[PDB]
């Protein structure tokens, strides 16, 4: 099978927490932490998962471990309020990253943007960079309200790699009514 | 086969966990096993030591935990260095650190899946200070018996470790086994600072603390004991002045001194810490 | 299932073994104490740093280590026979 | 503020500072005991106070520099006395 | 709350340590029982108990373990 | 709460050890464990401990990171082979102690009601005894402001029990012990009283730089009283300081009386004994 | 280093030490003395107190593992 590990980040920010997504964007990004876990069940045994609290302080509760049965039990009183934070993100997904034994794992990130956030260009745009020096290869699912089709996300995920890199793909969420399952029907078929 | 002089190159690291896992089990034999690297027959070296669970079984080739070993292994992969497992160790708090029964009852099993598996016991009671302690076997192959059981070339190491050639029971074990070289290699700054470490016993706590406290106290309260040394001076200088009268009776020593000697030299030796720390004061008062 | 794992924990408390009991026979100096095994051996060992020798005194019931020997706890009275009469 | 110490003052002092009468600078230098400013103890035949210890109020960069001054006196004092204190023992070391 | 069955699996594993060590019965001995705790002269808690052997001896150990001072008198 | 540590040789290895582990392959950033202590008493003590991978990135230089797995399971490989041990914090080399240091006791709060961090050193400069302790507490602050944690320096000493003073005592083999009266306490002048010159010496120009830079605050708080404790006692006579002269002058009477009388004493057996010794000698042989 | 080697003598050895039931001394450095689990040994005596103290009849301490005479 394919060696990785794949570091799936929450979405925490006050902006999470309505009942847009039926029933509620928590129980919804909690279905999405279901299908990303045992997806990555049903890839590989070997790949370990853990979970990062993107808005305020960035604190992983749960090492990164292949059994996703405590991050099933922190997707529960999470308590996502909050002001979403962009730049740190993905860096401190990438210093647990930094911590995995093996050595033959590739890196790994998916997250969550389920919020406007402040990042300036010049800021994603040196992460990009950044993430080229570092290979890190990340796919991002854009959840919630945002910039109608978000431009700053997409220049992001374009501008992190290139040549192929096979690769960095962006899911936005459709401007219309869908239950979350629809929303991440796509991606697991495939990136 | 072929066969050489051996050498262990030992890490202070290995030798602390030797005798702290020995000293945690006293007075009963605990099990260990002895990790490092095989780099060729006549020099060998253990760069870690880790300690096994007791359990009931006492101390027997099946006290290994197999599951231990694998969880262990892996726990040394994340570590910085996960080198092989080499051989093993088990300390004898109670007695000489002489091999049991069950020792080479295991040792058979070691030898089986490894080549070498030098056996090593360790003991707190011979010396508190000043001595390596420990112990160093070696299982010699009984399918020798056709060949000769005299070897080892370069004699150096191997005639100066027979020495004191150990008891006898210990080298009653001589048959059927030998003893190995260990040697403290440096790693001089860590042995340096870890020298240093002790050395704030007797030197001072801080470096600076112990013999400020030296002036804490400083005569205080120290006089005290200046007046039991004073008594010891009328005391044991009483019965000195009885001494040389006698040496005139009895014409003359009876070897003898009665030491009864130096003594209070020291008590003024304590007086230059007088008359120093308190000329520190003029520098402490005055500025 | 939390009770199981309390005897559990103490059973973790009985891995320390049990002292010897001892008698103080008598003492010489503040390291120095006359005690005898049940089996007769007569030892001279120190103290733990709790105790006074007013807790003490020479001729009383004690316990000592089991590898130092040192005294550390003690009963002034037992016996077997008394209370099954 | 005095450099003293020399923490032995007079009753014309703290009479004549805090403008009270005789009687009543006992209740004051020893309610100022009570507060736990001052250990002091008062001499009644000159009816002086003899003060002790003190209470750190405040003091300025001046003040750090004057602390300098008295460090670095400290400092050469104890290096030079004690490096002529091993300076005779060196040689019979070795 | 499914960390039921995990404290399950740590108290199995421990009573597999007392199944090694309960610690197991060999020598014949018997008794004495007697009640303590220690105030100093900072304070603590416990509670000893004494015994016999096969061999005549008597030691001086903190309470049984395993099994308490549930029964008996000696 | 927690008042001072005892820091054996062992733990303080176990971490410089593992900066030759680490080191080895590099490079920046310090070496991180979890620190394993023996509470008997108020007074805390040190035996074993157990070093985990650790990284921490700059950008960013608030994240930080250990593996639970390492201490949960490996707790329960050293707490099986000695029930006796548990952990009482963590320790990194420091130097210097970043501000991102507060939350990881933060997160082993759950593990230990209190968690003393101790940083070390691995390569022994300056000034003293090494490493240092610092344990969690919060003090807020005069100040009233909101509840902020700035860790309590505890006093480390170093000590032992019996094999590990067995084999650092064996293996020092470098300088005379102790020995006791002569070289021990003069060489001692010359440390306490040097380094402590150099210390505050040091430590007073942090205390002018730091006005000179670094303002804000800094300078408030404890500037004003801190430095009027220094100016405490400047402390001279007039007039009991001179009484105490004299005195002390009358202290070393007695020492240096019965100094004389030792030496009488030493002078009177030695000469007289050996001279007999010497002229039976001389004059049976000859 | 010969102080040194006074400071080793005089640590050695216990601290703590068992006496025992001493009976005579043969000859020169040694004697024969029971412990007080009753058995006769014969032991070379500590070095620098031969005689004066030791005496026909007493109660000398035994070292811990060798039961030497000290
Ligand atoms: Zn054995």
């Amino acid at each position: 099978m394919v060696l990785e590990s794949t570091m799936v980040c929450v979405d925490n920010s006050e902006y999470m927490r309505n009942g847009d997504f039926l029933p509620t964007r928590l129980q919804a990004q909690q279905d999405a932490v279901n299908i990303v876990c045992h997806s990555k069940t049903r890839s590989n045994p070997e790949n370990n998962v853990g979970l990062i609290t993107l808005a305020n302080d960035c604190e992983v509760l749960t090492t990164l471990t292949p059994d996703t049965g405590r991050i099933l039990s922190k997707l529960h009183t999470v308590q996502p309020k909050g002001k979403i934070t962009f730049c740190t993100g993905i860096r401190v997904a990438h210093l647990a990253l930094k911590h995995r034994q093996g050595k033959n794992h590739k890196m790994r990130i998916i997250a969550f943007v389920g919020s406007p956030v402040e990042d300036n260009e010049k800021d994603l745009v040196k992460l990009a960079k950044r993430l080229k020096k570092e290979k890190v290869n990340v796919d991002i699912i854009n959840f919630g309200e945002e910039e109608v089709n978000t431009e700053k996300l997409t220049a992001f995920v374009n501008t992190l790699n290139g040549k192929d890199g096979t690769g960095s793909h962006l899911v936005t969420v459709p401007p219309g009514p869908s239950l979350a399952d629809a929303l991440i029907s796509s991606p697991i078929l495939a990136g | 086969a072929v066969d050489t002089a051996e050498q262990v190159y030992i890490s202070s690291l290995a030798l602390l966990k030797m005798l702290k896992h020995g000293r945690a089990g006293v007075p009963m034999e605990v099990m260990g096993l002895m990790l490092g690297e095989f780099v060729d027959d006549y020099t060998v070296r253990v760069i870690d030591v880790f300690a096994m669970p007791q359990s009931g079984t006492g101390v027997s080739v099946e006290a290994v935990d197999p599951v231990f070993q694998a969880k262990m292994l892996d726990m040394l992969k994340q570590t910085g260095r996960p080198e092989m497992v080499v051989g093993w160790y088990h300390s004898h708090p109670g007695f000489g650190c002489w091999l049991s029964g069950v020792d080479i009852n295991t040792q058979q099993s070691f030898e089986a899946l490894s080549e070498r598996a030098v056996a090593v016991v360790v003991d707190p009671i011979q010396s508190v200070k000043g001595k390596v302690v420990i112990d160093a076997f070696r299982l010699i192959n009984a399918n020798m018996m056709v060949l000769g059981h005299e070897p080892r070339q370069t004699t150096s190491n191997l005639g100066h470790l027979n020495k004191p050639s150990i008891q006898a029971l210990i080298h009653g074990l001589n048959r059927h086994y030998y003893s190995i070289t260990i040697n403290y290699r440096k790693n001089e700054l860590e042995q340096k600072m870890l020298l240093n470490l002790h050395k704030k016993s007797w030197m001072e706590g801080l470096t600076l603390q112990d013999y400020s406290e030296h002036c804490k106290h400083n005569e205080s309260v120290v006089k005290e004991m200046l007046e039991l040394a004073k008594n010891y001076n009328k005391a044991v200088e009483e019965e000195d002045k009885m001494t040389p009268e006698q040496l005139a009776i009895k014409n003359v020593g009876k070897q003898d001194p009665k030491r009864h000697l130096e003594e209070h030299v020291d008590v003024l030796m304590t007086s230059n810490i007088v008359q120093c720390l308190a000329a520190m004061l003029d520098t402490v008062v005055f500025k | 299932t939390k009770q199981y794992e309390k005897s559990e924990n103490d059973l973790k408390a009985l891995q320390s073994v049990g002292q010897i009991v001892g008698e103080v026979l008598k003492q010489l100096t503040e390291e120095k104490f006359i005690v005898k095994a049940t089996n007769g051996p007569r030892y001279v060992v120190g103290c733990r740093r709790q105790l006074d020798k007013s807790k003490l005194k020479p001729g009383t019931r004690v316990a000592l280590d089991m590898t130092t020997l040192t005294i550390m706890r003690y009963l002034p009275r037992e016996v077997d026979p008394l209370v099954y009469n | 503020t005095r450099p003293a110490n020399h923490r032995q003052l007079t009753f014309e002092e703290i009479a004549k500072s805090a403008k009270i009468t005789v009687n009543e600078v006992e209740l004051l230098v020893m309610k100022a005991l009570s507060v736990g400013l001052v250990k002091g103890s008062i001499d009644e035949v000159d009816k002086r106070v003899h003060m002790t210890w003190v209470q750190p109020r405040v003091l300025d960069l001046q003040q750090i520099k004057g602390m300098k001054d008295r460090l670095e006196f400290w400092c050469t004092d104890v290096k030079s006395m004690e490096m002529l204190v091993e300076h005779q023992a060196h040689d019979i070391l070795t | 709350t499914h960390e039921l069955q995990a404290m399950k699996d740590k108290i199995k594993e421990n009573s597999e340590k007392i199944k090694v060590n309960k610690t197991l019965p060999y020598l014949v001995s018997n008794v004495i029982e007697l009640l303590d705790v220690d105030p100093n002269d900072s304070q603590r808690k416990g509670k000893c108990a004494v015994i016999k052997t096969s061999t005549r001896q008597t030691y001086f150990l903190p309470v049984i373990g395993l099994v308490d001072a549930e029964k008996l008198k000696p | 709460a927690v008042q001072k540590v005892v820091v054996h040789p062992l733990v303080l290895l176990s971490v410089v050890d593992h900066f030759n582990r680490i080191g080895k392959v590099g490079n920046q950033k310090r070496v991180v464990g979890v620190l394993l202590g023996s509470w008997q008493k108020k007074v805390l003590d040190v035996s074993n401990s157990f070093a985990v991978p650790f990284d921490e990135d700059d950008k960013d230089d608030s994240v930080w990171f250990l593996d639970h797995d390492y201490l949960e399971n490996m707790y329960g490989m050293f707490k099986k082979v000695n029930a006796r041990e548990r952990i009482v914090g963590w320790y990194h080399t420091g130097p210097k102690l970043h501000k991102n240091d507060i939350a990881i006791n933060e997160l082993m709060k759950r593990y230990c009601p209190n968690s003393v961090l101790v940083i070390i050193d691995v390569k022994p400069k300056d000034l003293g005894l090494p490493t240092e302790a610092y344990i969690s507490v919060e003090e807020v602050h005069d100040d009233g402001t909101p509840t902020s944690k700035t860790f309590e320096h505890v006093t480390s000493e170093i000590g032992a029990e019996e094999a590990e003073e067995v084999g650092v005592e064996h293996l020092l083999r470098d300088i005379k012990d102790t020995t006791v009266g002569t070289l021990s306490q003069r060489i001692t002048n010359q440390v306490h009283g040097l380094k402590g010159l150099n210390s505050k010496l040091l430590d007073i120009r942090s205390y002018l730089e730091k006005v000179a830079t670094g303002k804000l605050p800094i300078n408030h708080q404890i500037i004003y009283q801190l430095q009027d404790v220094f100016n405490l006692l400047p402390d001279v006579s007039l007039q009991e300081f001179v009484k105490a002269f004299y005195l002390k002058t009358n202290d070393q009477m007695v020492v240096v009386y019965l100094a004389s009388l030792i030496r009488s004493v030493v002078a009177l057996h030695n000469l007289i004994n050996n001279k007999i010794a010497n002229r039976d000698a001389e004059k049976k042989e000859g | 280093e010969f102080l040194h080697a006074q400071e080793e003598v005089k640590r050695i050895q216990s601290i703590p030490l068992v006496i025992g039931q001493f009976l005579e001394a043969v000859d020169q450095n040694t004697a024969i003395v029971g412990s007080t689990t009753g058995s006769n040994y014969y032991v070379r005596i500590l070095s620098t107190i031969d005689r004066e103290l030791l005496k026909p009849n007493a109660s000398v301490a035994l070292h811990k593992h060798s039961n030497a005479l000290v």
